[PDB]
């Protein structure tokens, strides 16, 4: 149970220690493409 | 605390003031009888100056320190009459 | 990597942080937005205007036609006479059109003017022009006139120079008479005041500057600026180097004074930037190095970008900065540069070496450290470092930055030259003359003098002198130039001066100025009448010279400044003078309020009002909401919120900036009381000694020494108010003797000499206040009675007054030695007693008047006795139920507040004597309550138990149980705690509760009301000071009565009978 | 300044009373004829005394200074030749 | 009159400033006599009276005239490092 | 054990000196095996004990500055001395103070005028000082032999080499002692005479440890380099204005090196020194990381790296160079082969590194025209003139500011600019202004100058060197008697060439006379007073606090007297 809850809780900081750096960087980038004028210009990185 | 207990004989605020009139009540027969038997029934004010009285006669504050500690010096310099009003035995080192 | 793409197109981006600048390009398609942050782009064009364009062809795109620096309210408006800029969708295309076109409009305007100024007045063309190009057109002229007076003398044409200095004369006698007009704005003030500032320096330099020839070098060190038609370009010269003007659009900007230093460091730092050398200027804090490299800049029309160096300055933070100094041609001073952390600037070392080493080899472009390709050099680029020897920060710089930059070690700038501008800048002339006079002054002063705290003779006093000296000037023009100054430094100065220092002072005035004969004061003889004519409304107020004179300079300082102090001594006359001065201006007009407040005795927190930790709900502040009932334009009301306890750090940081010219109290919830003209601010402070240098200039301090209200002048008041009384007689008779003892014979002084080591360290005053209290409270018996007594008989009473006054504080043995000193005096004592027989065992008795032993009464058996709880008369006890007898029975005055303190040794018998004082009150006629303090006690302690204590009340006012007059007991009264500042917080209550005889509620519905107990008497007992135990404050003192408790000589009488 | 430490000296190597820092740093610097830090500069940073590095040397200008200064304050009459080192603000004494 | 002041690099020979004796550093010189002229040159050595023998300009008093009048420039003292010490 | 108590000591005065034990026990374990076998036991270790002093000598005395070199070597002699019943604490306490503890108001009046009143409260400790394994003080009665009328004591006071010549009343006796007596003639010449002290502890130190101490070691890089191996790096001690990079490299074109990797040690340097120290690692290969006191965080990790339990290569040798500095990581300092290169601070040792290093042939024809070569040397010989000022101290520079070359640099950069413009214009001098040339090369150096009267000294000497008469060749700015005499010249060329310069150079005398400084010849006496008084306050912070000091007195008792003593004489 023990060796089973360490692995869940390893995978659970993987995940999240992942989740926290994702909402970060989109929470960063957020403002930029969805707002016009950056995304007027760069069409590529705008339909990413 | 206990050297506001040593000098005042009383801590402001302590006990509730309804717990005040039953403890008083006990101490009034001991009271009446003491003072050279006056049998009269006592104000809560009189009363109380008496039990005070009654618990500094009673409560007695044995203290135990050591020299060496750097506290010591400053307990003394900052609590008046923890060390002025308890008589002070100090602990020789022991003989041969 | 698109950010830095763009960063790359308008290189002025590298000085804004990421966030702004993804703000400004996400905004570039509604340029209205980006309107914030202009003040980060460029220097001094903190607004733009935008006009509607193209309103027929293309509509909705707004076009750019004027660059404002907006500073207060006023604005320095550049309108761009053609070159408009129309602000296509590309923000970064549309500012690099505006930073080319504003460069462009003031090269054209710069132009028109550097032509302008030959042939119009220097009055006119200042008025007309914008301040940079004011600034730029009088040095222009300046170097002109040098140039071609130099030239003439080159071709042998005599006294051609001579002419042309006196223009430089008539140029700077015309910028001094437009100090004198005061025009509005803070921006044509700060134009006119930066044209003086260097027409002090080009004066200066062309009246000592003796060059036969143009080439001389003592011409070619100077900082010229010359429009040359040839290249038709502005070319600024220092030594050999000769940069054009940027033509940055710098506003109006604060200028510092040209001192021969600066001149000197403006040559090292054009002689590195022509050998492609950086600069790093090192000197000690306050020399202005930042302002110094700045005001090169603004000397060459370029920005100069400081950045605010710290320890969290990384080498990629740095490279950012230097890439974009080099990609736009702008000067970049790093101020603090040593706080930097010695890892960054190794790193830093190369990419200055990489920038170095291209602007020596001229590259066009090279690469950066971590930059793959290669970037623009613009070639009028450069990079100073504002470092700190004796360094606060960090090591010296690594052993590669060393070579990079060349330094100019700057001194504090000589004060004189400061002084000499501000002079100027006021508009007065014979600036030189003053300011070596008025520095020599504030120099000298400083050293001859006292150092006490209030006396400030730095450049914040000088300052401030200089604007008040302006202020006269600009009146009174036809009037002498230093009789105004001497008047000014005068009038301001004499009133902080201790008693001490003013026959100093005024030979100090009397030296540097024997010109000047005698000046005379401001009379104000409406106020000047009303002081006699309201003292003799009051019965115990004498009136002396020295303290009128003390009432005229609170009021003078009460004109001008809204948060006026009275500094001085204990029993010094200040709460009076305040009342006096009040209860003459409600003579005169408006009524005067005054509104006493102890800032210590209450916390910080709950003085100002703060958040509340439980329901999250605002408790309104003491000050505030009595400041906010004070500040109110209704019934013309004008009271004063005075501050008794002393100031320190803590508690006036939160009021710094009311007493600022802003006059607005911040709460910090978001609100923000304005001060109304009719309400002002006080401080009854004793010292002023914990508080800040900063703090203290705000204020205008009033100090009152000991001698403007001697205790000659008490005794004279309370034997004036005796002869009130009813009794003129006996006062008539206690005159004679108490002459006798205290000012015919210096007494106390006398005393104080020959009595070595007294117990408790009381002032002259305190002590004869004490005197008239025992003296009084003697004498009360025979009021009742209407007996009046014989000369022997008052004269007994007096030195039995005096002894205890005067000589309680003292021990045994020095009880003996004043006493000995009475019979040197042939003083009344008892002629006959035992062997160590003293004037303080008798007394004189009431029934029959004579010396008497004072044997205890005999002691009556308790019934059942505890050895325990068995107290009995002693001698010591007597004396002191004799002594509380007379300060507590006394009715309430100006000098007694009924309450005697007794101070004594450890276990003396002090809090016995009180307890056995305690016994013997009739239950119904006199209450009794016992507050022993310690360490812990804190205000709010002492304030819940008496408040609880007394809840009965008459009206507004508060009292004990039915109406008893209890007499509240403070045992051990010295022991609560002493912080840094040496002021004990619980104490200033008790001052505030015994004076005031009331504190402020501090329930949270209710705050701002008094509340205050009609008849509370007051008993203390403390262990006497010394020994690592607690003083209590100088202040305090004076409301009590204290006698000194000593171990008995035979214990005999006090154990015997048991 | 000088009085209050060298007491404190005696009392302090005796056993008397415990060894304070400045205290310590004096003892250290009168075995080894320095002067203590504690009278050339206060806490602040000021100079308060005379700056000389021997303590012999700083011992034999206190005597001096302060005969000059005493003989000048008891007697009437000033110096003919005055010590202008004995003075601690020269450029004070000039300005006089 | 001030006494008590030694010459540093330098002595007094009575005939103004002159070379100092071999193995003889701080030379004493004899009363400076100071006053005040009330404001109103070559071949006169404007020395610095120092508080100690360090020199720094916090221990500067102030700068005394000394004729040095034969065959030896001021400019020849400044080199050789001519200072009056109060200390030693 | 003594030795190691004495790298203790030394440990004291600077950070960077401090040696692990275990750095010791390989010198040690060393100077055993190294040692000359003898057959008798006594000579065998007689042969150890001089092998082993001067080993650990050697090896210490390499990772010292050149100020702290003569008081390490005092410490060691005293530290031998102390252990045997010779010297004891108090008598090295003595030659330390030498009765700058007595106050004359106490003790007797001077009576004699040629003695200062410091040179005989210094008698007067010697006349009250017992010495070791004697009943009565050794020089009692000198202060009644020095009052009598014998000029004996008159000559040898005023004598230029007073520790090189007998003690005029007390020789004798002197001789009769050989273990202490070498100790009481240094205690004599420190108490009168202190200027020569210095001087004085060589003469000791070589009767105490031998002659071979006294001379100068002077290690080349070659040593340093095969003392070294590829685990143990090489740290170098940098006194600000030395760089040993080039050294490293000129050794390392003979062991076929050159090409070598060096790294600016700075943040973010950390991860390019790992990359470059793994290539040198196997490869083989020098890596020298320089301004390393910068980087300190990666001198923990390096400790570390450079291990043996990470595989390094025989060839690699690491090179570590950093000026001192404070909280340096001990655990390198107790790895490293220390070594310091500080400037050698001559006069001719002075103008020989600025012709070898930052004048070039490519420099001294950057102008072309004979009064810019005249003018090179005149900037240059000026330039050292004003770094040996501050060898005498405040009667030097009232405030020491290390001019660095960039001072020279830039004042000679300026002089091409002004130069050039001569140049361009059409006896061939140029105009020259040198009222313009004083104030640029008195603004260049005036950038360091916080003082006004150091300001003016500077002034002063731009007024003595940079007059108009310095481009005729009969100009010779002093010529002294150093040795018959030096005339210390412009030196002339008809053609540039930097080798005639450096030609001249050589004839330049090593000892540097105080008139080239215009100074007098007692400035000497006035910088060896400075130097010797640094000495003796470098080795009191070495001193222990134990209170048994010996001589029936202890340290505490020493200062309860004094305390006692100063009491009563306070007004
Ligand atoms: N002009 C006067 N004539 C006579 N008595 C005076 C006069 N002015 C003040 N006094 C009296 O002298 C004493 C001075 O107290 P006052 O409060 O005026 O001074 P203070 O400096 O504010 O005292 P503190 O600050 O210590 O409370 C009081 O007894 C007061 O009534
Ligand atoms: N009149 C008296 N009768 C009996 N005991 C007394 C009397 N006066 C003082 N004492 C005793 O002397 C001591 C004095 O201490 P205390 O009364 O607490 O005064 P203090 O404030 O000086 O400590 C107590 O132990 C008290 O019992
Ligand atoms: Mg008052
Ligand atoms: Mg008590």
């Amino acid at each position: 149970e023990v060796e089973n809850l360490i692995r869940t809780f390893s995978d659970v900081n993987d995940t999240l220690d992942m989740w926290v750096k994702v909402q970060k960087l989109w929470t960063s980038l957020e403002p930029v493409f969805t707002g016009g004028d950056i995304a007027r210009q760069m069409p590529l990185q705008a339909k990413q | 605390y206990i050297n506001m207990v040593l000098s005042t004989g009383e801590i402001p605020n302590l006990l509730a003031k309804d717990e005040r009139e039953v403890w008083l009540g006990d101490i009034s027969q001991a009271y009446c009888k003491e003072k050279n038997l006056g049998n009269i029934d006592p104000p809560q004010s009189e009363l109380w100056t008496y039990f005070v009285d009654r618990v500094r006669d009673n409560f007695h504050i044995m203290l135990c320190f050591s020299p060496v500690g750097q506290k010591f010096r400053e307990r003394a310099r900052k609590f008046p009459a923890l060390f002025n009003e308890c008589t002070i035995d100090w602990f020789l080192p022991w003989p041969e | 990597a698109y950010l830095e793409g763009k960063r790359k197109k308008f290189p002025r981006f590298y000085f804004v942080s990421n966030p702004t600048l993804l703000k400004i390009l996400s905004q570039g398609s509604e340029p209205t937005s980006i309107q914030e942050d202009f003040e980060k782009l460029f220097d001094a064009i903190t607004k733009v205007t935008f006009e509607s364009a193209k309103d027929k062809k293309n509509p909705a795109l707004k076009q750019i036609t004027q660059i404002q620096q907006v500073i207060g309210r006023n604005e320095e408006n550049i309108s761009l006479t053609g070159y408009y800029v129309k602000c296509e969708g590309n923000i970064e295309d549309w500012l690099k059109k505006l930073e080319q076109n504003m460069q462009q409009t003031l090269k054209d305007i710069a132009s028109a003017a550097a032509q302008q100024v030959f042939q119009v007045g220097l009055k006119e063309f200042v008025s007309s022009q914008a301040s940079q190009i004011a600034l730029l057109g009088l040095q222009i002229l300046w170097t002109s006139k040098v140039n071609e007076g130099l030239e003439r003398l080159s071709r042998n044409e005599r006294n051609a120079m001579d002419i042309k200095r006196n223009e430089i004369k008539e140029h700077m006698n015309i910028l001094s008479s437009m100090c004198l007009e005061d025009l509005n704005g803070a921006v044509e003030r700060t134009k006119v005041e930066t044209l003086v500032t260097i027409q002090v320096h080009q004066k200066d330099i062309s009246m000592d500057l003796k060059c036969k020839d143009v080439n001389d070098f003592e011409w070619q060190k100077q900082t010229r600026i010359a429009w040359k038609t040839d290249i038709d370009e502005c070319i600024i010269s220092i030594t050999d180097w000769d940069s054009p003007y940027s033509y940055e659009f710098l506003g109006a900007k604060e200028r510092l004074c040209i001192t021969p230093l600066t001149d000197r460091c403006y040559i090292t730092l054009a002689q590195a930037m022509s050998m492609y050398y950086g600069g790093a200027p090192a000197g000690p804090a306050g020399t202005g190095k930042t302002e110094t490299v700045k005001d090169l800049g603004r000397t060459l029309g370029v920005f100069v970008v400081v950045t605010n160096c710290s320890d969290q300055h990384r080498y990629r933070d740095m490279a950012k900065i230097f890439k974009g100094l080099v990609q736009s041609g702008l000067w970049g001073c790093f101020d603090e540069f040593n706080r930097i952390d010695l890892e960054v600037l190794s790193v830093v070392a190369m990419q200055v070496e990489s920038i170095t080493t291209a602007r020596k080899q001229h590259m066009k472009k090279f690469m950066f450290p971590e930059e793959e390709i290669e970037i623009e050099l613009i070639p009028t680029v450069s990079y100073f470092i504002t470092m700190n020897p004796g360094y606060a920060g960090r090591q010296e710089l690594p052993e590669n930055l060393k070579v990079l930059f060349r330094g100019v070690s700057m001194m504090v700038p000589d004060r004189e030259i400061i002084i000499k501008v501000k002079l100027a800048s006021v508009g007065y002339l014979q600036i030189d003359l003053l300011a070596k006079k008025f520095n020599v002054l504030y120099r000298l002063c400083e050293e001859q003098l006292s150092k006490q705290r209030h006396y400030d003779f730095g450049l914040r006093n000088i300052l401030s002198v200089l604007r008040t000296a302006g202020n006269t000037k600009r009146q009174e023009i036809k009037s002498d130039e230093e009789m105004l100054l001497m008047r000014s430094l005068r009038d301001m100065n004499l009133s902080k001066l201790v008693a001490d220092d003013i026959p100093l002072f005024n030979g100090l005035l009397a030296d540097i100025f024997p010109k000047l004969k005698e000046v005379p004061k401001k009379l104000y003889p409406d106020v000047e009448k009303k002081i006699p004519e309201e003292i003799n409304a009051e019965s115990y107020l004498i009136n002396t010279p020295s303290f009128q004179l003390k009432i005229i300079q609170l009021y003078e300082t009460c004109l001008v400044r809204h948060g006026f102090m009275l500094v001085g001594p204990t029993g010094s006359g200040k709460s009076t003078i305040m009342k006096i001065l009040t209860e003459v201006l409600t003579k005169l007009g408006s009524p005067h309020k005054i509104v006493i407040m102890n800032p210590k005795a209450i916390t910080a927190e709950q003085m100002y009002g703060v958040k509340s930790e439980i329901s999250d709900d605002w408790i309104p502040g003491v000050f505030s909401t009595i400041w906010a009932k004070s500040n109110n334009r209704a019934l013309k009301h004008t009271t004063w919120i005075t501050c008794d306890g002393p100031v320190d750090a803590i508690w006036i940081e939160n009021l710094n900036t009311v007493l600022d010219d802003n006059k607005i109290l911040t709460l910090a919830n978001g609100e923000r009381i304005a001060m109304t003209e009719n309400c002002k601010v006080v401080f009854e402070v004793e010292n002023l000694n914990n508080a800040s240098p900063a703090t203290v200039s705000r204020c205008g301090q009033v100090y009152v020494s000991p001698t403007d209200l001697g205790y000659e002048a008490v005794i004279e008041g309370w034997i004036r108010n005796r002869k009130a009384s009813g009794r003129a007689e006996e006062s008539d008779k206690l005159g004679n003797i108490l002459r006798k003892y205290l000012i015919n014979m210096r007494f106390i002084e006398l005393q104080s000499k020959e009595c070595k080591e007294p117990m408790m360290d009381t002032s002259p005053v305190i002590s004869v206040i004490n005197i008239l209290n025992l003296l009084t409270g003697c004498l009360q018996y025979f009021v009742q009675t209407q007996r009046t007594l014989s000369e022997q008989e008052y004269e007994k009473f007096i030195v039995y007054s005096m002894a205890w006054a005067i000589g309680g504080i003292y021990e045994a043995q020095d009880r003996v030695r004043f006493h000995e000193l009475l019979l040197a005096k042939n003083a009344p004592i008892p002629q006959k007693g035992k062997e160590n027989e003293t004037v303080f065992d008798y007394y004189v008795s009431q029934d029959y008047l004579d010396w008497k032993i004072c044997s205890p009464e005999e002691w009556v058996p308790p019934q059942s006795l505890q050895f325990s709880q068995l107290l009995l008369p002693t001698l010591d006890s007597f004396r002191a139920e004799m002594l509380l007898n007379f300060i507590l029975t006394q009715p309430k005055s100006h000098t007694c507040s009924n309450s005697a303190l007794l101070i004594g040794g450890s276990g003396t018998a002090k809090t016995s004597s009180v307890l056995l004082y305690c016994n013997k009150f009739d239950p119904q006629k006199m209450l009794f309550k016992r507050t022993n303090f310690s360490s812990a006690t804190s205000p709010f302690m002492f304030q819940s138990t008496i408040e609880a204590e007394c809840d009965f009340k008459v009206g507004k006012e508060f009292a004990p149980p039915g109406n008893k007059m209890m007499t509240i007991f403070i045992d051990d009264m010295s022991m609560p705690f002493v912080n840094k500042w040496g002021d004990q917080i619980t104490l200033e209550l008790v001052r505030q509760l015994i004076e005031t005889g009331g504190f402020y509620m501090l329930d949270k519905t209710q705050r701002g009301n008094q509340r205050k107990m009609k008849n509370l008497q007051y008993i203390g007992a403390m262990n006497h000071p010394g020994g690592g135990r607690n003083d209590i404050p100088n202040r305090l003192k004076r409301q009590f009565f204290i006698f000194n408790m000593i171990l008995p000589l035979s214990i005999e009488g006090i154990y015997g009978p048991i | 300044l000088v009085r209050k430490t060298l007491q404190d000296t005696i009392l302090a190597i005796d056993g008397q009373i415990i060894m304070t820092p400045e205290i310590l740093e004096a003892i250290n610097a009168i075995y080894d004829a320095k002067v203590p830090n504690s009278w050339l500069y206060d806490p602040s940073g000021a100079e308060i005394s005379w700056l000389l590095p021997n303590l012999g040397s700083w011992s034999t200008s206190l005597s001096d200074r302060n005969k000059q200064l005493n003989d000048w304050l008891r007697s009437g009459q000033r110096p003919i030749l005055f010590w202008l080192t004995g003075f601690f603000n020269p450029q004070g004494f000039l300005t006089g | 009159y001030i006494k008590g002041l030694y010459l540093e690099g330098c002595k007094w020979s009575k005939n103004g400033l002159d070379d100092s004796d071999p193995k003889k550093i701080f030379a004493d010189l004899p009363i400076l006599h100071v006053s005040a002229i009330n404001k109103k040159m070559s071949n006169t050595y404007l020395c610095p009276v120092y508080k100690y023998p360090k020199r720094t300009d916090k221990y500067l008093i102030f700068r005394v005239g000394l004729p040095c009048e034969g065959s030896n420039n001021p400019s020849h003292w400044k080199l050789r490092g001519v200072a009056l010490l109060c200390s030693t | 054990s003594a030795i190691y108590f004495t790298m203790i000591e030394v440990s004291l005065v600077n950070w960077m000196y401090n040696s692990s034990l275990e750095q010791f026990l390989k010198l040690f374990i060393e100077s055993i095996d190294l040692s000359e076998k003898a057959q008798l036991p006594s000579n065998r270790v007689k042969n150890i004990i001089s092998f082993l002093t001067f080993h650990v000598y050697r090896y210490v005395n390499r990772g010292l500055f050149e100020k702290d070199k003569i008081t390490f070597i005092l410490m060691m002699a005293f530290k031998i001395l102390t252990t045997a019943g010779t010297i004891s604490s108090g008598d090295v306490s003595l030659f330390l103070k030498s009765g700058d503890a007595l106050d004359i108001k106490s003790e007797r009046q001077k009576q004699i005028s040629y003695l200062e009143d410091n040179q005989w409260l210094n008698i007067l400790a010697l006349s009250k000082h017992t010495f070791s394994g004697q009943t009565l003080p050794f020089f009692k009665e000198l202060p009644d032999l020095i009052s009598r009328s014998e000029n004996q004591w008159r000559n040898w006071i005023d004598k230029n080499d007073p520790e090189n010549f007998p003690i005029p009343d007390f020789a004798e006796s002197i001789n009769q002692e050989k273990e202490i007596g070498s100790f009481i003639s240094l205690c004599l010449v420190r108490s009168l005479r202190n200027d020569r002290t210095l001087i004085a502890t060589q003469n000791f130190i070589s009767n105490v440890l031998g002659k071979e101490f006294t001379d100068p070691i002077s290690y080349p890089i070659e040593g340093i380099w095969q003392e070294s191996s590829n685990m143990d790096p090489v740290l170098f001690l940098l006194s600000a204005g030395a760089d040993p990079t080039s050294s490293i490299d000129e050794l390392a074109k003979k062991k076929k090196k050159f090409p070598c990797e060096k790294v600016s040690m700075g943040e973010g340097q950390e991860r390019v020194a790992r990359q470059v120290i793994m290539k040198g690692f196997v490869e083989g290969g020098w890596v020298i990381l320089q301004n390393c006191h910068l980087g300190l965080k990666f001198m923990e990790e390096i400790e570390t790296l450079v291990s043996p339990i990470n595989q390094i290569h025989e060839d690699f040798r690491l090179w570590i160079t950093c000026e001192q500095h404070p909280k340096f990581p001990l655990g390198l300092l107790q790895k490293t082969l220390k070594v310091t290169n500080e400037p050698p601070k001559g006069l001719k040792a002075g103008l020989y590194k600025t012709f070898t290093t930052i004048i070039t042939q490519e420099f001294i024809d950057k102008v072309d025209h004979s009064n810019w070569r005249s003018l090179i040397f005149t900037i240059c010989f000026l330039h050292s003139i004003v770094i040996e000022r501050k060898k005498f101290g405040p009667l030097g520079w009232c405030v020491p500011y290390e001019y660095n070359y960039s001072d020279l640099e830039a004042s000679l950069l300026y002089i091409e600019k002004y130069l050039t413009n001569l140049m361009s214009t059409p006896h061939n001098l140029p105009i020259s202004m040198n009222v313009v040339r004083y104030m640029i090369c008195e603004v260049q150096y005036g950038g360091r100058i916080t003082d006004d009267l150091d300001r003016e000294l500077f002034i002063t000497y731009g007024e003595t060197y940079l007059k108009d008469g310095i481009f005729g060749n009969d100009y010779f700015f002093y010529d002294i008697m150093v040795d018959q005499k030096f005339k210390y010249r412009i030196p002339q060329n008809p053609s540039a060439e930097l080798i005639k310069y450096q030609e001249y150079i050589a004839k330049v005398p090593t000892v540097d006379n105080p008139e080239v400084f215009g100074l007098h010849s007692n400035a000497d006496l006035t910088f060896r007073l400075k130097e010797s008084k640094e000495m003796i306050n470098t080795v009191m912070e070495t001193r222990p606090k134990d209170s048994s000091v010996g001589g029936g007195k202890t340290r505490e008792e020493i200062v309860q007297d004094k305390a006692k003593d100063m009491l009563k004489n306070l007004p």
